[PDB]
């Protein structure tokens, strides 16, 4: 474990502490329905899945309006899903991971889920 | 006719700015005669362009504007003349870091025979690498080459303080402070602007 | 373009505070629609698409709280049904004058939980306050046996050890006169460790070395530090903020910068969990005894 683990914990603290409008959306529940799945795999989809979001988001006014503050909020939420999507991929050393769009949850949820995940790994590896 | 001599190096301040140097032959105007193409090894990203500056009538140097940079980031690097491929290369930032070096170095006297300097870490608080800088100060005195002290400063704070019990009064001291990150395995920062005071 | 809404939407509690929804398909909708529920709290506050005909929560049953069930043969931005059924489920009898304040709960040292509160604005003065808790490796609801009274706190406890998690809280009274308080605690959260111990000060050049076994039941890792040190003659009370204690087992290393062997110093050492294992990181163990160097 090198610290790769530590950003992506570090980005996703970040997330989960400033509750956005776009966290309303949803994105698939690759974790809540685990399968039997490797760890790869795993951060894979969630690079695939964060990608799928801001890919679209991005340029999604329905999020970007209200104040200047939260405009830029906002270009926070899309730049450290950015952070998070490149190094989950990296992390996980696939070409493509084919989602299987099941079933769908919130991005606040989906992120939740991660954090914990990435911080079960960061303490029992050595 | 063109040929570089040393092959290029690059080092990343991990927040922006990683920059590169390299030789050339003969003495090149970097300004005009080459061009440095840099791109990240990730799906949609285009190429980018960077104009090189002069170092050393042979050298040159270029600074890769980068956005944001994470752990997992390869870059590709091709260094153009104008349309002759001279040399290209890869380069992952997080591996070779060079920290910004620290600054605003300031000392004080407080009371209670204690010297405390305080300086600013250079980085904001959600850079990957606010969290793992452990500064290195050095205080010396001027026509005492040997009356040189290193600290370490493992603490989150930008502050020492030591005991005026181990400066000499009516003499002239300095002090710069460099730092790095352990995590990343870097290598030490530029020092940073030396400080005069006298006990 | 719009499927019919689902049907005899029900909802139970299991446990302490796990609410659950049940519900039954549509009638008579589209044969060729794969059928998908989508749902929410009031509000669209929390939502959820699955082919799943239940959605079950772990939530405070303090207020009411109502979800919303509708229908799609998609999981896009379909023509939505448009056609919400819900139900709610509202808080036991009691009235909220009678309930408890300020139940509170910390996990000890990963051993044992302590949980305490506050009569309400209207309480009997006769009322007897039990507590009960659950989790996943509960075989069934557990009452919470050690009580304590302090100030005009009151109190329970109870062992949990270790081996997502969070314990179902609840009090209520042996009279069923009050208003149930619920209580759910994240437990990656609210972990307050034991102390350090000091093992040994060496000073080596002026640089002093600080030496201190970390409390049994946690990774070093997993930690974050502070060091006092102050300093009898200076008068210089300092502390200091560390991440990364290491050394060159339970062990952790940190070393004060600046100091003078022909000064007493005084030190001590706490800890916290970090935001790196751990969901927060409020809650410092207590001081380490301390460990003074030489005069
Ligand atoms: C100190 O220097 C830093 C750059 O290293 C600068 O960002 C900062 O504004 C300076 N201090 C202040 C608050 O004036
Ligand atoms: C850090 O990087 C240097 C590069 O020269 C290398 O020699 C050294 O082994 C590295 N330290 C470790 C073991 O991480």
């Amino acid at each position: 474990c090198d610290i790769t683990l530590q950003e992506i914990i570090k980005t996703l603290n970040s997330l989960t502490e400033q509750k956005t409008l776009c966290t309303e959306l949803t994105v698939t529940d690759i974790f809540a329905a685990s399968k039997n799945t490797t760890e790869k795999e795993t951060f894979c989809r969630a690079a695939t899945v964060l990608r799928q979001f801001y890919s679209h988001h991005e340029k999604d006014t329905r999020c970007l309006g209200a104040t200047a503050q939260q405009f830029h909020r906002h270009k926070q939420l899309i730049r450290f899903l950015k952070r998070l999507d490149r190094n989950l991929w990296g992390l996980a050393g696939l070409n493509s991971c084919p989602v299987k769009e099941a079933n769908q949850s919130t991005l606040e949820n989906f992120l939740e889920r991660l954090k914990t995940i990435m911080r079960e790994k960061y303490s029992k590896c050595s | 006719p063109f040929k570089v001599l040393q092959e290029p190096t690059c080092v990343s301040d991990y927040m922006s700015i990683s920059t590169c140097e390299w030789k050339m032959n003969g003495p090149t105007q970097c300004s005009t005669e080459l061009r440095l193409l840099y791109q990240l090894v990730f799906l949609l990203s285009e190429a980018h362009t960077c104009i090189p500056e002069n170092n050393g009538g042979a050298g040159c140097v270029c600074h890769l504007l980068m956005d944001d940079v994470v752990s997992a980031d390869q870059y590709t690097l091709d260094l153009w003349a104008g349309q002759q491929l001279l040399w290209k290369g890869s380069f992952k930032p997080s591996e070779h870091v060079k920290p910004r070096a620290p600054g605003n170095l300031t000392v004080h006297t407080q009371v209670s025979d204690t010297l405390l300097l305080t300086w600013s870490n250079p980085y904001p608080p959600d850079n990957y690498l606010y969290n793992h800088l452990t500064y290195a100060v050095n205080i010396w005195s001027e026509n005492d080459p040997a009356d040189f002290r290193i600290y370490q400063v493992t603490y989150l704070e930008p502050s020492l303080r030591i005991a005026a019990s181990t400066l000499k009064s009516g003499i002239s001291y300095r002090a710069r402070v460099r730092a790095w990150a352990q995590c990343y395995n870097t290598t030490w920062s530029e020092w940073s602007p030396s400080t005069k005071w006298h006990n | 373009e719009t499927q019919p809404p689902v049907t005899n939407l029900s909802v139970s509690v299991e446990n302490l505070c796990t609410v659950i929804w049940t519900w039954n398909p549509p009638e008579g909708a589209s044969s060729n629609c794969s059928l998908w529920y989508f749902s929410h709290f009031g509000d669209k506050q929390d939502k959820k698409i699955a082919p799943e005909t239940r959605r079950s929560i772990e939530v405070p049953l303090n207020e009411r709280i109502c979800l919303q069930v509708g229908s799609q043969c998609s999981t896009n931005e379909s023509e939505k049904p448009s056609i919400l059924v819900e139900k709610c489920i509202s808080p036991p009898e009691g009235d909220p004058e009678s309930a408890v304040t300020e139940l509170q709960c910390i996990w000890h040292n990963l051993s044992y939980m302590k949980c305490s509160w506050l009569p309400g604005r209207n309480t009997s003065p006769d009322t007897n306050y039990t507590l009960y808790y659950w989790h996943r490796s509960l075989e069934k609801i557990h009452q919470c046996e050690n009580i304590f009274r302090e100030g005009q706190y009151f109190g329970c406890s109870f062992d949990l050890t270790k081996v997502q998690h969070s314990v179902q809280i609840m009090v209520k009274d042996n009279a069923g006169k009050i208003k149930p308080s619920f209580n759910i605690v994240p437990l990656t959260s609210r972990v307050k460790p034991d102390p350090p111990h000091i093992k040994n000060l060496s000073f080596h050049n002026d640089d002093l070395y600080v030496q201190w076994e970390n409390p049994q039941n946690f990774i070093s890792r997993c930690l974050f530090y502070e060091v006092e040190v102050n300093n009898s003659q200076t008068e210089t009370h300092n502390v200091f903020y560390v991440q990364e204690a290491k050394c060159e087992e339970n062990t952790s290393c940190f070393m004060v910068p600046g100091v003078l062997p022909d000064t007493l110093n005084t030190v001590r050492i706490r800890v916290k969990t970090n935001k790196l294992c751990y969901e927060d990181d409020k809650l410092w163990s207590n001081w380490s005894q301390e460990m003074s160097i030489g005069k």
